[PDB]
């Protein structure tokens, strides 16, 4: 009994965001600061060189914060960050076929996907841990295989 | 299970103020002109990118700050525990939502935060279900009508001693309510393990508080002392939301608001003890002032 | 940066182009790792792990076990694999009872634990601790408060 | 149109703002700047070019393309090979001034 | 001579072989920083030499990473596209390279004759990508 | 004993999303013989260590054919009429099969694991990314007689001289607005209400077998004039650049293209080419 | 839409050779991938970038 | 004590217009942490001397900074509706 | 677009399987196809003609319609005789990419 989290709603730290509504900003504070003696919104003028960095920089601060905000959120990490979701729960990623090869051509470590990783942290609470009630004694009790 | 999002506030990055973040970008211009630096270059539209630039990472100090405050469970805000919560299998419920007996008077709510909060604080106490100390609480949470549980043992093993507290009005929680714990915990316990389920394990005696307060001579007197009972009437509520003592000086510092020079009690003479076991409830307040 | 800008540049952009983003570190992504949190703040994150019992008096490499096993403990509270673990700091795994090394079928009161405590490193005072470390993984009435211990 | 000097930072408006606006179209090359992709010259490409008859004629239709984004107080009337030493080429650019 | 022509005595013998054969002899400087190729060019001016110091890289299917060619090979192919589209008399040097990712080297450049790798090489009689 | 169950619990499905044709009752039972029968391998593969490299892709072969099972029974079921289907009432047991379903494939997904999603399709950042060298046209020996380019900047111009296109006139039409208004007694009163189209009109003619000036190895193509065609299926302005009086004209969109190609090769290859162009002022700011 | 640098492409020329605009298309491209923005605006040479679909 | 107190008021301002994107609560906490602390410099400039060349130059890069916080707070706070400003109560602080 | 290879099974992408769809087109004869009767070429009532001049300018105008129905990202250029043996003659398919 595990809820899906494609029907999450959006969080608050994430944003889109606009290199216009940046740099607008940036205009509509440099120009009420020069207090009209600076007047030449011409491109060329090397204070638009400038603020075009502070806003494309910035906007690369302002997606770093986004990317590390997903980063540690279940429903968007990818990558080495659901690593470190894993690493916490006691949940390693899988191996379907083994690392070492015998050949010339160096095989591919096979890891499962991060979307089934998203499966198996979320299952990492209904899972056998104790045989406290009757319901786990038995479940606990399929140790053996000839046996209904 | 006590708020830790009521505290002042963590700051993972350092914020500083905008002076000393201003003369940083000074010393790193100085340093990116040597060699050809000249007090004429450092002109008027020159300092003036300097003062946006010290601007802008105050509010990306403060982006990054008021990021990792919405992360961590302390200082969390709506519409991002249910991002947290998925990581802790804990997910809103429904209180009487969008069910449209009338189409325009649309009532829809969900579960607030601060009580999700602590769901998410109690997921952990919940994997466990041989029953440790708070799985017998966390579990017993289930229902709607009463508040959270106390878990004892004075008798013979396998005899558990749960005190299942109520916050519906006058103290005592029905017997039909007391039923349904019996319900929700049927494969949540241990097998051999048999619990009683006693409401009022301790004993219930009447409370009372009588305070004497004193304003200052400048604002109204009708909203400030209504804001004394604003950290008191939600205060008795947290009580036996943890089946904790009330003290002397609980009923003290739950009055002081802005405007307060004295205070005054007499209704205990010394401070009562409720344990893990014992609670009790309060019958009704007056409190005015001496002026 | 400097780089960002055009091959035209002067001394004055190249030097505000390397003044004007002023980047800054990111240290969200060490919020939810144990060993990579500060020390100032990890027990924001022991509080979220509901790492129940806390010592301001541990190293950190005696806390931070603390909450990246966190999951660990509080999985298995019922069982003895994770009362091993839940001494940690208190270096301490000697020996444990069960019930046939005892022959008249057990005490009365159905044998409540009397495990082995080895501690080595503290000798003055740490009793009092472990009769209340050991309550939460401790069930309510499985056991009863009867304990056995070594210096 | 009061801009600001690209070196030594001192705010200059008249004329030498004017010969400084057409200097960043002539030397940046397209795509340099940041979020703005159609800006500069394509004279860095006619950089190390023979210099023909046909290299003259495509430096004055591309000066005028880029003077005609990003300049409109400049009309462009002739650019002319006036020296030739070894690689160094030097072009007298002439135009009137509008606005 | 692709790799071969950091050694003195093949670019000495493409050298000597040049006016033989009425060519230009593109060797390549070591792949060390930049005054070990400064003066690896001081042993030469003998007018059929053109020197490509920065042995460019690509990407590579089999290894999955970025190599290390040699470029003296990529600038010849640049000179045979050149004389076939562009002609003989146009300048082979501000034109594409194909088949390539970046140097084994970052080397700036600007504009304005600054203390650049790139006006250093140049002046040096080094062409550079 | 998931060996035995979902590969019986497919053999249900099957019944349930055909037999349901132009019926409704014959849906319900193979259902019902499946949701309680999924359960019995949801719930047997709660606790499995990832048994085998095989055993597991049969999982995947299964839950891959229960994933098509639900597609087939629910179109078929959404063909009929809502009130038909509430009588029946199974829109409160095709959800089971969402629930039943994913709850077998996240126990499918915990014992095997999905393969990663391999990339064959990653290039270079080349096939996007146009050739900003300038062509052979515009180092050619040759003044540049007039030069079309367009607003990306980037796209590559067409240079008129005597190895591309070649015009020998220049019809320049422009109007200017001026409004008549009849008035009764006297002359009628004209206003300046605008500008009107102001027209340039390129006549001349190629000839596709005229080898390039000073005998380049390379003749005046048959593509020469069809770049032209390219150029103005843009729909995008274009900056004329002439070199003798104003050299900065202003945007002019392109309009109309007619070759009278004839004196025809074999292979349909004319040897003249004679067009026009027409152009009118794009109105920018 | 996968498409792998050199160590001197950028992310705002990229998108533009790509999309063929930059209104909306650099912080839609750096949205749908992880850790983009962390590495170095000048990028190495052997990253990858999956191009979105409706920037 | 305005080198304490302006600095640190600008700094109020910059949790105000930016922890308020998707919400409402945590604008007012700064904003109340401003104005009343705005006004402990406000106070204390009432009388000074011109006291040098230097240190009101810091004034002046401080109350153009805050001057920059007016804006940003006036436009995030005008993206909401007025009804949801209504029931929190800061069209009246904010004019303070 | 990603597709796999006729022979050996294997996932071919991004041009070999470009190859692949021509020559899907030229071999397989109008109505061979299940339902798609209007697929493929009629460069099979081509073989076994003898080689004029003709012959040449119909299978440049045979394979021009044959690609141009089901292979969109091909501009085709030329098909030109290059050899000829007994019965044998081979056709330098010449194309643009396109798409």
């Amino acid at each position: 009994m595990i809820i899906d989290l494609s029907q999450l709603p959006e969080p608050e730290v994430i944003e889109n965001l606009d290199f216009e509504t940046i740099y607008q900003e940036l205009l509509g504070d440099f120009r009420e600061a020069m207090a009209g003696e600076w007047t030449a919104e011409v491109e060329s003028d090397p204070v638009l060189k400038l603020l075009q960095l502070a806003a494309y920089r910035e906007l690369l601060l302002r997606a770093r914060i986004n990317d590390a905000a997903r980063a540690v959120m279940l429903a968007y990490a990818s990558g080495a960050d659901l690593d470190q979701i894993g690493a916490g729960f006691n949940v390693q990623r899988l191996l379907i076929r083994p690392a070492q090869p015998e050949a010339v051509p160096p095989v591919e470590a096979q890891y499962e996907s991060d979307k089934s990783l998203r499966n198996r942290i979320q299952l990492a609470f209904e899972q056998l841990s104790v045989a406290g009630p009757r319901n786990a004694y038995i479940a606990h009790a399929l140790g053996a295989d000839g046996r209904v | 299970i006590i708020d830790l999002s009521q505290l002042p506030e963590p700051e993972v990055i350092e914020n500083l103020d905008f002076e000393t973040i201003y003369q940083e970008l000074l010393g790193d211009f100085r340093e990116a002109m040597a060699g050809e630096w000249t007090a004429e270059v450092e002109s008027d539209p020159v300092l003036k990118l300097l003062q946006l630039a010290a601007y802008r990472e105050l509010l990306l100090r403060a982006r990054i700050n008021d990021a990792a405050r919405a992360v961590m469970l302390a200082y969390a805000s709506g519409a991002d525990l249910d991002q947290i919560g998925a990581g802790f299998n804990v997910q809103r419920l429904l209180i009487r939502p969008a069910q449209p007996e009338a189409v325009p008077p649309v009532e829809a709510q969900y579960e607030s935060d601060k009580s999700l909060r602590n769901r998410i604080q109690l997921a952990f106490e919940q994997l466990s279900v041989a029953g440790p100390r708070n799985a017998y609480i966390a579990h017993a949470l289930g229902a709607d009508g009463r508040v959270a549980d106390a878990s004892a043992t004075s008798p013979a093993p396998c005899e558990v001693l749960i005190s299942v507290l109520g916050v519906e009005g006058n103290g005592q929680a029905p017997e039909a309510v007391l039923q349904a714990v019996r319900l929700a915990l049927n494969a949540e316990d241990v097998r051999p393990v048999a619990d009683r389920v006693t409401v009022r394990s301790a004993g219930i005696v009447p409370y009372q508080v009588k305070a004497q307060l004193y304003l200052f001579p400048g604002p109204e007197a009708e909203l400030i002392r209504a804001a004394a009972e604003a950290s008191l009437r939600d205060y008795i509520s947290a009580q036996r939301r943890l089946g904790r003592d009330i003290r002397r000086s609980a009923l003290f510092a739950t009055l002081h608001v802005e405007g307060v020079q004295r205070v005054e009690l007499q209704e205990p003479a010394a401070d009562v003890v409720l344990d893990e076991t014992q609670a009790a409830y309060c019958t009704g307040y007056a409190i005015t002032l001496g002026g | 940066s400097s780089r960002l800008l055009p091959p035209n540049r002067s001394s004055l952009e190249r030097s505000l182009g390397d003044v004007l983003p002023a980047e800054l570190p990111v240290p969200l992504r060490e919020l939810h790792d144990p060993a990579r949190c500060e020390a100032a703040l990890l027990p924001y994150l022991a509080w979220t792990r509901s790492v129940d019992r806390w010592d301001p008096d541990w190293s950190d490499e005696a806390k931070r076990n603390a909450v990246a096993t966190s999951f660990v403990l509080h999985q298995r509270k019922g069982t003895l694999t994770a009362l091993r673990q839940v001494v940690e700091p208190i270096g301490a795994l000697s020996e444990v009872t069960e019930w046939w090394q005892r022959s008249p079928t057990g005490v009365p009161g159905t044998f409540e634990i009397t495990v082995d405590v080895s501690d080595r490193g503290i000798d003055e005072g740490t009793v009092l601790e472990l009769e209340r470390l050991l309550d939460d993984v401790r069930p309510v009435s499985r056991h009863l408060t009867r304990l056995d211990l070594r210096i | 149109m009061i801009g600001m000097d690209r070196r030594s930072g001192l705010p200059l408006s008249g004329l030498a703002h004017l010969k400084q606006s057409v200097e960043d179209i002539l030397t940046t090359p397209l795509g340099s700047r940041r979020m703005r992709p159609e800006y500069g010259s394509k004279l860095r490409r006619m950089v190390d070019m023979p210099v023909s008859e046909g290299w003259k004629s495509a430096v004055q239709a591309e000066v005028a393309r880029s003077l005609g984004r990003w300049e409109p107080r400049i009309g462009l009337s002739a650019v002319r090979v006036v020296a030739v030493v070894d690689g160094r080429v030097d072009l007298l650019l002439s135009g009137v001034f509008e606005g | 001579a692709p790799g071969h022509s950091a050694q003195q005595a093949v670019a000495t013998a493409m050298d000597g072989l040049a006016e033989k054969l009425r060519a230009i002899a593109i060797l390549d400087g070591p792949n060390s920083t930049d005054e070990a190729a400064v003066a690896y060019a001081k042993n030469f001016g003998s007018k059929r030499l053109f020197m490509v110091d920065p042995g460019v890289q690509v990407w590579d299917s089999a290894t999955n990473a970025a190599r290390n060619a040699p470029a003296s090979a990529y600038a010849a192919g640049l000179f045979a596209w050149t004389d076939a589209e562009y002609g003989f008399w146009s300048s082979p040097s501000n034109k594409e390279i194909k088949g390539v990712t970046g140097t084994s080297r970052p080397v700036e450049f600007l504009d304005g004759d600054e203390t650049c790798r790139a006006n250093l090489l140049n002046n040096a009689n080094i062409a550079t990508i | 004993a998931y060996l035995e169950q979902l590969q019986a619990g497919l053999r249900y499905l099957g019944r349930a999303g055909e037999s349901g044709r132009k019926s409704l009752d014959k849906v319900v039972a193979p259902v019902n013989g499946a949701i309680s029968e999924i359960r019995g391998a949801a719930a047997e593969l709660e606790n499995l260590p990832g048994v085998s490299p095989e055993m597991a892709a049969r999982l995947q072969r299964a839950m891959r054919g229960i994933g098509q099972a639900q597609g087939k029974v629910n179109r078929v079921v959404s063909t009929y009429d809502r009130a038909s289907r509430a009588l029946l009432g199974i829109d409160e047991r095709l959800d089971a099969l969402k629930v039943q379903v994913n709850s077998a494939a996240q126990a499918v997904g915990k014992v095997a694991g999905d393969i990663s999603p391999t990339l064959a399709g990653v290039l270079p950042s080349w096939l996007l990314a146009p050739s900003a060298t300038p062509p052979s046209e515009a180092a050619a020996s040759l003044p540049h007689l007039l030069v079309l380019q367009p607003l990306t900047a980037n796209a590559q111009p067409f240079y008129f001289n005597l190895n591309t296109a070649a015009f020998d006139a220049l019809q320049r039409n422009s109007a200017y607005n001026w409004s008549g208004q009849v008035r009764l007694g006297r002359r009628p009163a004209l206003q300046s209400v605008g500008m009107g189209e102001e027209s340039i009109l390129l006549k001349g003619a190629v000839f596709p077998l005229r080898r390039q000036v000073g005998n380049q190895e390379k003749v005046v193509g048959l593509e020469q004039l069809e770049a032209l065609r390219r150029l103005a299926e843009r729909r995008e302005p274009l900056i004329l650049s002439s070199g003798y009086g104003e050299v900065q004209m202003g945007l002019w969109c392109l309009v109309r293209i007619s070759e009278n190609q004839s004196a025809l090769l074999g292979n349909g290859a004319p040897r003249k080419q004679t067009f026009d162009l027409e152009f009118k002022r794009y109105g920018d700011d | 839409t996968t498409c792998r640098t050199a160590d001197g492409d950028m992310l705002d020329s990229l998108c533009y050779h790509v999309y063929g605009h930059l209104l909306g298309c650099v912080e839609a491209t750096l949205d749908a991938n992880p850790g983009l923005a962390d590495e170095q605006q000048p990028f190495r040479a052997g990253l990858l970038i999956s191009f979105p679909d409706m920037p």
